[PDB]
C-alpha cells in the first residue's frame, strides 16, 4: 500500500469529484439555454453548450479568488454582499440589477 | 424558471478559496446564484443574436467565441 | 531603461476620481508607474505575437485591435 | 506668454513620448517593428486605461475604509494573472529598498 498508490487514488477522488461538479454545471446550463432556445426560437448546438458549460465553471474560479480577495482586503474573513457588488463594479447594467436583488 | 443551486454554487466557490477559514454569507451566496445565471443567459442571448447577424440557422461554438471576449469584460 | 514619470502618472489618475478627497499614498504611487509600464509592454510583446501569427512585417493596428479584448480581461 | 496646448493634450503627449520609449525596447528584444499608428493606439489605450486603474484603486481604498490608495489597492489590480501579481509584487519590494 506504497505512497505512490495512495497519491495516484487521492487524485483519481479529487478528479472524479471535479468531473461531478463540472457534470452538475453542464446539466443547468443545459436548463437555461434550452429556455434561451425557446424563448428566442434558436437552436443551440451540443457543442455551444459544452462550451458555455466549461466557461461557466471557469468564471466561478475568477469569482471565487476575486471575492476572498475582497474580503480580506476589507479584513474580513466572510464574505459578503459587498464585496459581491465589487464584481460588479465595471457593469452599471449588471450593478444596479444586482444591487436591487440585495434589497430583499 | 431553473438556475443553479444553492449548495452547488457553495462548493464550486470552495473548490477555489486559497484559505480554509473564507466562507461566504447566506445573503452573498443567493447572489453569486443569481449572478451565476445571469452569466449563463447572457451568453446564450449574446450567442443567440450574434448567429441571427451572421444569417445563421443555430448557434454554434464559432458564434460563441465571437461574443465570449466582451462578455467576460462586463463580468 | 525607460519608463514613466510619477508626477504624471499622479496627474492622470487625479484627472479620473470620483472624489475630490481621494489621495495616492507615495509607495502606491511608484508601484503604479511599474504596472503603467507592464501594461504597455504587455501590449506590445501581444502584438507582437499577433503580428508574428499573421506572417507581417511589423505591428501594424490590425493586429494591435485583436488582441485588445485580452490584454483588458488581464488588466 | 499664454500657454499653447491644453493640459491633457499635454499629458496625451507625454504618455505618448514614454510608450514610443518603451515599443523601442520591445522592438528591439522581439525584433519586430511598430507602425507610428501602432504606437499612437498604444498610447491612446494607455492614457484611457488610467479612468479604470483610478476608479477601481478609490474604490478598493473606499472598500478598506480608507480615502488614500496603497500598495494594497495597487496589488488588487494586478490579481487575475498570477504572473502579473507575482511580478508587481515583486517590483513593490524593490522600491521599499
Amino acid at each position: 500500500g506504497s505512497m505512490e498508490e495512495e497519491a495516484e487514488t487521492e487524485e483519481q477522488q479529487r478528479f472524479s469529484y471535479q468531473q461531478r461538479l463540472k457534470a452538475a454545471v453542464h446539466y443547468t446550463v443545459g436548463c437555461l439555454c434550452e429556455e434561451v432556445a425557446l424563448d428566442k426560437e434558436m437552436q443551440f448546438s451540443k457543442q455551444t453548450i459544452a462550451a458555455i458549460s466549461e466557461l461557466t465553471f471557469r468564471q466561478c474560479e475568477n469569482f471565487a479568488k476575486d471575492l476572498e480577495m475582497f474580503a480580506r482586503h476589507a479584513k474580513r474573513t466572510t464574505i459578503n454582499t459587498e464585496d459581491v457588488k465589487l464584481l460588479a463594479r465595471r457593469s452599471n447594467s449588471l450593478l444596479k440589477y444586482i444591487t436591487d436583488k440585495s434589497e430583499e | 424558471g431553473s438556475g443553479f443551486r444553492k449548495e452547488l454554487v457553495s462548493r464550486l466557490l470552495h473548490l477555489h478559496f486559497k484559505d480554509d477559514k473564507t466562507k461566504v454569507s447566506g445573503d452573498a451566496l443567493q447572489l453569486m446564484v443569481e449572478l451565476l445565471k445571469v452569466f449563463v443567459v447572457e451568453a446564450a442571448v449574446r450567442g443567440v443574436r450574434q448567429a441571427q447577424a451572421e444569417d445563421a440557422l443555430r448557434v454554434d461554438v464559432d458564434q460563441l467565441e465571437k461574443v465570449l471576449p466582451q462578455l467576460l469584460l462586463d463580468f
